[PDB]
């Protein structure tokens, strides 16, 4: 029983444990309360302004689509403090565990952005926050554990199943399932058990909100078209949100292509996985044909979860929003042309998104369109990796 | 069938509890698991519950991740463990089997299909870890359309909502948890659980099974002296299997005495 | 001859070969031009907010403070694009250098963070951008190597004398003398020869000018003090500027005291060197006792400017603005703190700020003080050399 | 004195130019040095332009930057300096010398100091380099109040005013400028300078010398021909003394055999 739908069409749920559903009631119930509570929401905007830096700037890109009759523009959300989009919902969650009484925060992280956001929000709070990470990635994150450190954080490596992302969400869940009743879990996307995909979106919904407000601003209308990429789902669900009653407005998820749809090493489930139960949700899966869970591969180490959140998979059945995919290649060009004549090094993530709107444009450049791009985080991070590959071609 | 309806019956005849061991299909392999099964049968045990290894086991403490790991080092798929099942059951008759399954092997490729394989083995229950009563009902409709009896687990605080729940769903026997957290052998549950025990027979649940931390013969003749018909050990009888991987024959000894003693602990 | 005066109090001046006076005539001429221009100073305002995301948040930090009667905020340089406040000036001199019609910049840099700086800027307005870096320097900053390449820049490494900033300053300066009729020098400080110093302050002032109006409306008053590190003087004398006739506002500007004062192994000229004559100006030097220019020592690898722009040392000889010193050590301790108690990871340079502002705050635990610390960049870029350093002690 | 004012008077009795080398003291170390100056005197040096090695020689291109670069490697200093240069005017008791100097070293302990130690071992001139007219009245100053010509570059370019400011403010000779840029040997000046001479004529601005990229004889008849009183070669002088580090004998053949080819260019 629970006061908001844990469904999205078929998607969604709780597919928990029986001993962690008084911990999902409890989380809805407060989430529910808060969201009517002005203080709460007064206290939540003040971090989101004075700590984070809200509202992020909305950038037209003249440069990259001159000739063409595409303008486009990139929410800056790699403006925000940590360098990405993840900033917005710790800070939330975070006092939606002070509000329910908790002193302690667990959270699963893959690339470690989701672990360096929930520290910094553990520390800003007075929390005391835990970070599972599967082993191959902490061996492949130095600096991210390395930040998580300095900022208090205690990262527990996970050397169970694949010592990746999904065997660092299972261990969170166990740690959760004996310690609910002094520790929040902090979940890092918009997926997983209800309530959290619900209230990641609306703890990522100002992306959109300003988007809207500033797009109108800047050019009298709605976009043509909002352009994301989805590794879990919460910043293209945080674009998306505002306009989803906007039927004019095409809302495009963009998930990882790797190496190629056909070579089976990619990770996108929404449109060439199967659904399946894991997580706590009903979803599309990365999974074997007998039902074992499986990665999901990028060059893109943050675009790793191997589901999506189900609102995701729900907007795509009802054909409200589109999803597409980017291959490495594509996203790495994106990358290259984005710091080249912009001046801005984007996320790898958020260039597989940058990327299909390249494509938008290039395929059909006398079209009329106006597109922003979520450009969820910043590519500092990258740089090495970028480094390899051109090196390895020149 | 009426396995356990069969069992509990003959047990209470005995003023005897039931002592359920639990072991990971296929670890260390599936001819050592095979003969691993047969020896905790000959050893005592009363039904038995039996782990599908499934890739991400997030209700499991270490002892069984790595029963699974192992397992899947031996290429143990659940095609394999349905033809194990099916072989045990051929072997022995009456014994009651339990499946303990993560459901997206259940939902993988159908639930009545999953139900469907396990009545066809033999299979007498199945337990989805991650499916609270919330999102049971395809399963447990799918379940008792199979004639197999949907087990679900009572958390030691379970309200009295929960409690008709878990009555009224269940069947075959109710797993009566311990503590929270995830199976391990070591933590021991510090709950008083006559009053769960005496709630459920009063809403007519199926007889309660004790388990999580259950790992010595004392916590057996505990069980059955709070009410409960019996109890369940998984994580102790899998750690016997681990420290003897080496020696299969002192496995087999090892998992002996241990199931003997801990069956011993529930006769009258 | 100019139109504004080359000097502060004794200190400043236009010293440099007399072929090179024309391009600094014309430029201050440009400078003077654009500043009573609207459309420039519209064009401007533009970048900095939808570039660079200006306003930058003012962050309040009682974790730091508590249990003390200070109150503390930063002012959150950190969060503006490229992560350090040089983004502001770059932006407006590429400005300058599109009204003169110039086609190309030639920049120097150290640590590389100028380098990054001129070659986004350079980047988004079309402009040819070659930069100069001590080949001691471009050894040990390849990752700002390689974001200024991906960037499309030219870099360029100078092995002449001791292969750091201030050869790097040489030879940007030689290539002007031969180059100035086609090239702007995006010079990277509030120092060299007039008009530098004049035109990097006021490019700089928005964040003193925000801090200002932040601080009103968050407190009522302005600060008790404004604490900024001094490398060669931008990020304090933007912040110092609009408070300088505000007389109950102390100005304080902390240089990197190194492994100590005495040890002679630091970058502190203001209060440490002696008046010289280089790089275009009269100004404190660290140099040799026969004249010769010496490189400046820290732990924070961009206050490695041997001088001081001359305002500071004006400001400093009439006693309206303070200058202190922080070694390594307590830039070091300031650094972990700020990352533990408020989940913000500063630049090395910024931490020096910090820590003198931790000083006032800790030998005085009782004063009433309202001070704000320009927190001039973000410390991802240090992570490593912290980290090593704290290995080397566990 | 009055060295350069005797000196040019000489010339203008023969109808010759003046040809005038540069070298960096103490470059490749000051006992070679010595002997360089005085073979670039022997050969037909008319005067000397001596620079002191500085640590950032901001108007200076590599060949130059490279002659500091090893005067500092021998370990040479300014004070060292002074100590050849009054060895030097010992031995040459008219001809006239002329210090290169960036600013820092001149302003460093004192203006009037420096010219004072200038006038103190027998220096005719001085040019510092980053020291435009704007800036230079100190520095003049001080050098008139010696009996030290302050010397100003006039470049190619220049306009009235700027011309009227080095004919008043200079003495001794006008340093004519070939081009923009940096010192060096290869570039050429692409510039009538025939019109910037008339007007220092004009002016009665003290002599020109034409220097930067002056590397071969026959730019020292041109300049000569344009109207100029000579020419100053340095970096290609400097370029002989780098090529030849390895043996000291050549290297003094070598400039000896470039200052007499390029004296001889400037003879009527
Ligand atoms: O030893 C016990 O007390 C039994 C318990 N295990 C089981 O009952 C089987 C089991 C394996 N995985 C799960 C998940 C949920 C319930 C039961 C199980 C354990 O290992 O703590
Ligand atoms: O060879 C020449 O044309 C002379 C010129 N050099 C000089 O006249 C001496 C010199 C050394 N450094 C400087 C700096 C400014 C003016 C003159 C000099 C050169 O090397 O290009
Ligand atoms: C984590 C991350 C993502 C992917 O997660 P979502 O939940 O799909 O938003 C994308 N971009 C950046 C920069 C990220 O850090
Ligand atoms: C460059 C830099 C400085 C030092 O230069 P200033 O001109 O003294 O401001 C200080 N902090 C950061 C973060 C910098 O990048
Ligand atoms: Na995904
Ligand atoms: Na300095």
């Amino acid at each position: 029983t629970t006061l908001l739908n844990p469904y999205f069409g078929e998607f969604g749920g709780m597919y928990v444990p029986q001993i962690l559903m008084p911990a999902l009631n409890q989380l809805e119930e407060a989430f529910v309360s808060a969201q009517k509570d002005p203080e709460f929401q007064a206290q939540f905007a003040d971090l989101l302004k004075n700590y984070a830096g809200r509202p992020t700037a909305l950038t037209k890109c003249q440069n990259i689509t001159a000739g063409t009759r595409t303008t486009l523009y990139l929410k800056r959300e790699d403006l925000l403090h940590g360098g990405a989009h993840k900033t917005n919902q710790v800070l939330g969650q975070a006092l939606l565990a002070k509000r329910m009484g908790k002193s302690e925060i667990i959270a699963e992280t893959g690339a470690g952005q989701h672990g360096v956001a929930s520290a910094l929000a553990s520390a800003l709070l007075g929390l005391k926050c835990r970070i599972y990470m599967g082993a191959k990635d902490v061996e492949r994150q130095s600096p991210n554990v390395f930040r998580m450190r300095l900022m208090g954080a205690e990262v527990i490596p996970v050397h169970s199943g694949s010592a990746t992302l999904k065997d660092a969400c299972n261990e969170a869940l166990r740690d959760w399932s004996g310690s609910y009743e002094t520790a929040h879990y902090m979940l890092g996307t918009a997926a997983g058990p209800h309530p959290y995909p619900t209230i990641v979106r609306e703890f990522q919904r100002m992306i959109g909100e300003e988007t809207k407000a500033q797009i109108l601003d800047k050019e009298g209308r709605l976009p043509d078209a909002v352009i994301a990429c989805v590794g879990g789902g919460s910043n293209a669900i945080g674009m998306f949100a505002d306009f989803i009653n906007d039927t004019s407005v095409g809302l495009i998820g963009v998930e990882p292509g790797g190496h190629g749809i056909e070579t089976g090493e990619h990770g996108a489930p929404l449109k060439h996985g199967r659904v399946g139960i894991y997580f706590g949700m009903k979803a599309p899966m990365m999974q074997t044909a007998d039902g074992q869970i499986e990665e999901s591969y990028s060059i893109s180490a943050g675009l790793d979860f191997p589901s999506v959140g189900p609102q995701h998979a729900y907007l795509n059945s009802i054909g409200r929003a589109d999803y597409v995919s980017i291959t490495d290649d594509e996203a790495l060009e994106a990358f290259k042309t984005l710091c080249r004549h912009e001046g801005i090094i984007p996320a790898l993530e958020s260039s597989h998104a940058l990327a299909h709107a390249l494509k938008m444009m290039r395929e059909q450049p006398e079209k009329e369109q106006l597109l922003v791009v979520n450009l969820s985080g910043r590519g500092d991070k990258d740089i090495f990796t970028v480094h390899d590959i051109l090196k390895a071609r020149g | 069938m009426e396995r356990y309806e069969n069992l509990f019956a003959q047990l209470n005849d005995r003023r005897e509890g039931a002592f359920v061991p639990f072991v990971t299909l296929g670890d260390p392999g599936i001819e050592q698991s095979l003969k691993i099964i047969d020896t905790l049968i000959d050893a005592g045990a009363d039904a038995l519950e039996l782990g599908v290894p499934f890739s991400d086991p997030l209700a499991d403490g270490p002892t069984i991740q790595n029963a699974n790991l192992r397992a899947f080092a031996a290429g143990v798929t659940p095609a394999q463990c349905f033809e194990m099942l099916a072989l045990i059951r051929e072997k022995h008759p009456t014994i009651p089997i339990g499946l303990l399954m993560y459901a997206n092997l259940v939902f993988n490729n159908g639930i009545d299909a999953f139900y469907a394989r396990c009545e066809q083995v033999g299979v007498d229950s199945v337990l989805v870890a991650d499916v609270p009563v919330e999102e049971s009902a395809p399963f447990r409709q799918a379940a008792l359309r199979h004639n197999i009896a949907p087990i679900f687990i009572c958390p030691p605080n379970a309200d009295d909502d929960l409690l008709r729940q878990v009555a009224s769903y269940g069947r075959g026997y109710t797993y009566l948890l311990s503590r929270s957290g995830v199976t391990g052998a070591e933590n021991r549950g510090a709950l008083p659980l006559h009053h769960l025990i005496e709630k459920l027979k009063e809403y007519h649940a199926a007889p309660a099974l004790q388990g999580f931390g259950i790992s010595s013969p004392e916590q057996v003749s505990a069980a059955v002296r709070a009410g409960a018909a019996g109890a369940i050990s998984g994580s102790a009888i899998v750690k016997i299997i681990e420290k003897n991987l080496a020696s299969p024959k002192q496995m087999l000894a090892e998992l002996r005495s241990f199931v003997s003693a801990m069956k011993a602990a529930s006769r009258a």
